DNA sequence: ATCAATATCCCGAGTACATGCACAGGATGTATATATCTGACACGTGCCTGGAGACTAGGGAGTAATCCCCTTGGCGGTTAAAACGCGGGGGACAGCGCGTACGTGCGTTTAAGCGGTGCTAGAGCTGTCTACGACCAATTGAGCGGCCTCGGCACCGG
DNA sequence: CCGGTGCCGAGGCCGCTCAATTGGTCGTAGACAGCTCTAGCACCGCTTAAACGCACGTACGCGCTGTCCCCCGCGTTTTAACCGCCAAGGGGATTACTCCCTAGTCTCCAGGCACGTGTCAGATATATACATCCTGTGCATGTACTCGGGATATTGAT
């Protein structure tokens, strides 16, 4: 059990960057679901890329390639 | 006796304070442990580059910020200021994830 | 009242034809394409594909608009819903 | 009469499309707004469809051109070629 | 319609790791010359997209009655916010070693070329024959009607 | 005076009577199966040639692994603006009707540009010798983060 590592004030901070004033108290348990699901896809690709190169270490380029295949491009990590 | 602030002004204070800085919010160690346990659940005995996990962290934070922005638009559309999960479900469905 | 509309709703969700008259759509497409270049010629299949794609886009848009309207405890759809749907989908702002 | 052809998209047509979408009530301000939206879409496809016609040195827009234009916008169309 | 209490911004000083530049060099960009076929240009061709006519009628534009959903306003209950104290785990520094990248050597494997030949394609008119139009008889359902039984009030009895 | 009892008024039952719905049959016509070359043409069989893909060591850093300290999370409190529910006024989108009109059919006409082939020539792959621009390494210093203290807002409670 480590999804609880995403503490409540962390969710509050993430919400505050978005520009929301009031947070319901039951939001967190559902929001931790979204973090649970959106993260279960890139890793699906990230390990798989790793498994193509006969290597068992997840390099910083595999996650970039996964996020590119999904439609979210990021800069600054060797893209 | 002690000076108390109105409920809501501290909210905008935090909004302005966080919308200017660009530090990582989620604590590094819990995020690393979470991704490690997820990876082991998929494939055991894996090694992770620190740059890789920090890029996963930044991608997740960007996703969450965009999701919460859309949630805020959904909540204001319903003549409200508090965000409830139905707003998140509506946003997630219109974007085309969930359904 | 309020049930003859549902009759249509059920009827159109089964039939699969073009809900826009062909000639006005052809005139609209020609007039829109005039600005880019004068004196163009159009393949009929091109016009049919245009109309099919536009109708599919509009149907999806109205689906999302209905979801938006239901979210706000309403039954009537207003431009306040279409703008929200376009904004949150990603074609504007 | 000298009338713009965007008004050629009649109100009953928009009502039919909405009813296919699954909506019970329609406000009166949708009718002018939807046409505008329908403009923007046609301003992002024909523009591409003409450009391909430029690149082939042709004068007639073919269905393959519009299919390729729709393909690049993540709106792939089936059954009209390609 | 202001005065206390915080929070924020501005400025100055000690401090440091990362920017920006010079050096040695090596391997990839460049100049020269050859082969050659991909694409510019011209030609005919004939498919088909554009223009106009007349007739049918499904569909749209205009009007009127109206019941309904929309919106504004008001109130009760409570779910979150703001700030206090308490408590634990994130955060900042050294030692192993196992992974990842070069280096070196080998052979399996695709590209290329040239006959060989079934094989997918197009128009042929082929013929069936499902499936789209028109008509018609099945059940399902709600809006009504007839009659009977029950209950309350006015009239007469003791 | 109060109470039994007839008369009338209302509620309950049952049933058609009639108007709207939906699967079944008739029927005819343009379009899915299905040869028929053909046709030339991609695909297969049969060869070699070269190189990249693969495996073995082996050097060498970048991830895991162990120890102190406070900063952020947890948990409590009160209280208040917001959520949710309710209710009434009224506007407008709905529904139905008649009337107009341009979509839809198809017919006829014809000239513009898709489309293929044939010709030939210059732009581009390719090999080799030349050489210099970019890159890893090393190192001075200064722009920027941090700490501390005094301005100017910036809110809340009388």
């Amino acid at each position: 059990d480590n999804i609880q590592g995403i503490t409540k004030p962390a969710i509050r901070r993430l919400a505050r960057r978005g520009g929301v004033k009031r947070i319901s108290g039951l939001i967190y348990e559902e929001t931790r679901g979204v973090l649970k699901v959106f993260l279960e896809n890139v890793i699906r690709d990230a390990v798989t890329y790793t498994e193509h190169a006969k290597r068992k270490t997840v390099t910083a380029m595999d996650v970039v390639y996964a996020l590119k295949r999904q439609g979210r491009t990021l800069y600054g990590f060797g893209g | 006796k002690p000076h108390r602030y109105r409920p809501g002004t501290v909210a905008l204070r935090e909004i302005r304070r966080y919308q200017k800085s660009t530090e990582l919010l989620i604590r590094k160690l819990p995020f690393q442990r979470l991704v490690r346990e997820i990876a082991q659940d998929f494939k055991t005995d894996l090694r992770f580059q620190s740059s890789a996990v920090m890029a996963l962290q930044e991608a997740c934070e960007a996703y969450l910020v965009g999701l919460f922005e859309d949630t805020n638009l959904c909540a204001i559309h319903a003549k409200r200021v508090t965000i409830m999960p139905k707003d998140i479900q509506l946003a997630r469905r219109i974007r085309g994830e969930r359904a």
